[PDB]
């Protein structure tokens, strides 16, 4: 199962990316999903777990004080892990795109994500969908 | 170009230009003209008693260029901080009032943030301070810190009819499970009362504010709030509605011997917060108005100079006066023994006692009227060739003094 | 002509690439002349320029407290500007590196360069060859 | 058995063996025997304040077994900060003495970083110091900020034949362009006598620092040293190779009555900077010795609480020593007109002045020796019936006095 009694997103989490975004460079080349299977519920959860992956690979290549800005932009949606989602799908194509690109999408998902992430049962966005 | 004038004030008003040449001026004052003679270029208008006649809009044209200057000549309150929540987003505003409009700064201790509108309202101890020329004026934000230890006194939160209500739920929890709730007087809290705030701290914690808030208050709204977290234990705090001074005016009555280390004291739930004064034999000296956190404020006056009698302490606010009168009180002290008689000063009454043999006989005798006592005896003797000693006797102390004879 | 008086090559110069690199993301692609002509003269010299021409694009794509880091350590290198040095040569073949390497060689050319850099005629380094 | 005494202590020595019975002790000082009586068994001998005699061989012989202990009592600095580069880097060193060891923190004004090898010698204040039991002695980085305004004095640079010479010239110009270079003598500079580091500020300016150094002074380095920057102008710094105190030791006397403000001064050229104490009728206070920026130091003292006397100053450094004597200074009041003469005491000198008409005329005639003063007039008189009044006069007041005829 999937669902989070209490809120896990931050109302301060606009923060930490436009933090993280002052000491980056903007194109460094990251990647997005460019299939994702169209469904409002599980939708911006699926890129965040995405996105979620892709701050763990940054932090391993970051320098001492950039580490600290990935990890806390890490935090504010690092909640994704505590569902069991499963390995992306051999349909799942992904895309070069820039990491201003990713950081402001997960600002959007967290967003959007926020008035529903403690009413919804995300059980079924555990297999992610192209 | 606004000037500020202080009762009937003599001051010179003067202007300059750099450029000093053949240039001619024309001062033009409210709704009236005048001539002018200047320096070289420096043009002026100087008054001796500014009368609220002579004020308003005078204005200056030149001629070299054709150039025009105007002053607007006017004449010479700080009430306390208020909160609104800004509706556009999760942040407070700051709605101090005062006349001059006063420096209105966010504190977060220690940390100065002047801005009128704080959106990082988490944690340590959040006040807003307002500045103008009278001076500074702060509401504190009233917080419970479920995470931090109780100071287990049912705090009381007292505030007149109509002001804003604010209370601040704060606690801190390791993983983000958990939640936080508002309760009244046993009853829940209105839909319209009530915000919740949260972001993350330290090693992946959690802080959550859930704060309670009356646009207006009333007698309806009075009544003991509590705070319970869905991880922490619930903490409460009693709401007073409500100027008024309450203490125990009984006029207390002292006594100490210059060797001995002490302070008056006053304890008073008043609100608002009161002008003290501690008034003694017309020299006046202000108080450290402190609070003792339990459900008063204790005021202490120690520079008592082991200086004797009346030492009143006058406390009032805005709406409401009092007044507590202490008194304050030795060695018998021959004060003078004079020719033939003796008198003598002590706390409490000195005890004089007379002896007169010249192997010490005492003869008894006398009349006494008083503190101060004088005591005599007439000195008729039929034998002459003594001394006789006075005595005044104290339970602190005595002492003595002889007469030749 | 391209000379310099009295030096300028800083001495904490090292200081401000170790704090830029404690921002940066690590293998963030930037290019170095991969056939630059055996020079000791010229050597380092070229790949200042080049290192320099770096800093400057980077600048643009740079978040606001990044783009401090660069500019700090593009005044340190920024001196080979008063040189008017040719645009490379076609002969010239760029290769992709991380700009971690970028910066570690940028800080040996000036290391190796301090020493000489007022006592040298570098005129001929003008021209960059193959 | 190893005893570490500091200083006048007052401590017990005790040892005790598991074996209490009736065991009989003799203690045995430094060549000199003693008698014991101790406890069931723990035998001791305390001492209060252990002078330098009271220290050595302490030997206690036992017999219940016959046993023999021995101990062997003995008994327990701050020199400012000296610099040195680090042969390594570009960087210097602080190389502070004392006993206990001491804090050593670099202060960049302000900013403090403990390190004892400080890298980042751009600019601002830098003064190295050292802190241990004893206290605080700092020893500052002399600078010549070529870039700053000129103290135009010259400034005069002191210090003790063997110590290390560091002069810091800094300057600061827009471009790169520019060089630093120093000047003794007339003559240039040794080889290893110079270092010169540089680094980037704000929008693309450039720092110089061309710093010199003696590793050891001597006479023969005792000259004017000048910087000057291709960019910068000349500015300079005299060096005097010498402990001394230079002051006007005069013993200056003063007056003032209980009404005027007013502190005690004295200006005083003194290396290394001296340890004052303003002591007076006993009660020592010690000095804010301040610095006057002038080419001197002047030390202030300013509590004279209008009590009359010597206020002596006295400051002393590692190799030299001072003292500058400070003296300090009513009605008259006829203290007796006994009979005929009148005497009177005040300060200043009273002033006799002689009345006898009995309208009142006044005659003048007397001898007068003395502060008190007796003069006094001889009554013989071919007249009579009159009365005659002696005048004390002083600038403060005046007093008189009657007598018959």
């Amino acid at each position: 199962d999937c669902s989070f009694q209490h809120s896990p997103i931050s109302s301060d989490f606009a923060v930490k990316i436009r933090e993280l975004s002052d000491y980056l460079l903007q194109d460094y080349p990251v990647t997005v999903a460019s299939n994702l299977q169209d469904e409002e519920l599980c939708g911006g959860l699926w890129r965040l777990v995405l996105a979620q992956r892709w701050m763990e690979r940054l932090k391993t290549v970051a320098g001492s004080k950039m580490q600290g800005l990935l990890e806390r932009v890490n935090t504010e949606i690092h909640f994704v892990t505590k569902c069991a989602f499963q390995p992306p799908p051999s349909c799942l194509r992904f895309v070069q795109t820039n990491i201003s690109r990713l950081l402001q999408e997960t600002s959007e998902q967290l967003v959007a994500l926020k008035p529903w992430i403690t009413r919804q049962n995300f059980s079924r966005c555990l297999e992610l969908q192209c | 170009a606004a000037v500020e004038v202080d009762v009937s004030a003599s001051i010179t008003l003067q202007v300059l230009v750099d450029a000093p040449g053949n240039i001619s001026c024309l001062w033009v004052f409210k709704h009236s003209s005048l001539n002018c003679q200047p320096h070289f270029g420096v043009v002026s208008m100087v008054i001796l008693k500014m009368t609220e006649t002579q004020a308003g809009e005078y204005l200056l044209f030149i001629q070299s260029t054709n150039y025009t200057i105007l002053f607007t000549v006017s004449i010479r309150t700080l009430r306390r901080p208020y909160f609104r929540k800004m509706e556009n987003q999760d942040a407070l505003v700051c709605i101090s009032e005062s006349v001059p409009e006063p420096i209105v700064e966010w504190v977060l201790c220690v940390v100065k943030k002047e801005e009128k509108v704080l959106h990082e309202l988490f944690g340590t101890d959040i006040r807003c301070c307002a500045r103008n020329e009278l001076g500074r004026e702060c509401t504190r934000l009233f917080t419970i810190d479920l995470n931090q230890t109780p100071q287990t006194t049912l705090p009381q939160l007292f505030l007149k009819v109509g002001e804003p209500l604010w209370i601040r739920c704060k606690a801190v929890h390791v993983n983000h499970g958990f939640g936080l709730t508002w309760e009244l007087e046993n009853k829940a809290l209105e839909e319209g009362n009530y915000f919740e705030m949260s972001t993350y701290s330290t090693n992946r914690t959690m802080i959550r504010i859930l704060f309670a808030f009356v646009s207006s208050v009333a007698r309806n709204d009075t009544g003991y709030y509590t705070c319970s977290s869905s991880k922490h234990p619930s903490q409460s705090a009693l709401v007073t509605i409500v100027g008024f001074i309450n203490a125990t005016n009984s006029s207390e009555d002292y006594e100490i011997d210059q060797y001995e280390e002490f302070c008056f004291s006053v304890r008073f739930k008043a609100y608002p917060q009161i002008r003290c004064t501690w008034t003694f034999s017309r020299k006046s000296f202000p108080c450290e108005q402190k609070g003792l956190d339990n459900g008063y404020s204790i005021s202490k006056f120690c520079n008592h100079k082991h200086q004797p009698g009346e030492y009143i302490f006058h406390a009032e606010n805005d709406d409401a006066q009092f007044t507590k009168m202490f008194t304050l009180n030795r060695k018998p002290q021959v004060l003078a023994e004079a020719s033939a008689s003796c008198f003598s000063d002590g706390y409490p009454l000195p005890s004089w006692t007379w002896k007169k043999c010249s192997c010490t006989e005492e003869i008894t005798e006398g009349v006494w009227n008083r503190w101060v006592s004088s005591s005599t005896l007439n000195m008729s003797e039929a034998i002459k060739g003594f001394l006789v000693k006075c005595c005044a006797y104290n339970s602190l102390g005595t002492s003595c003094e002889t007469i030749l004879l």
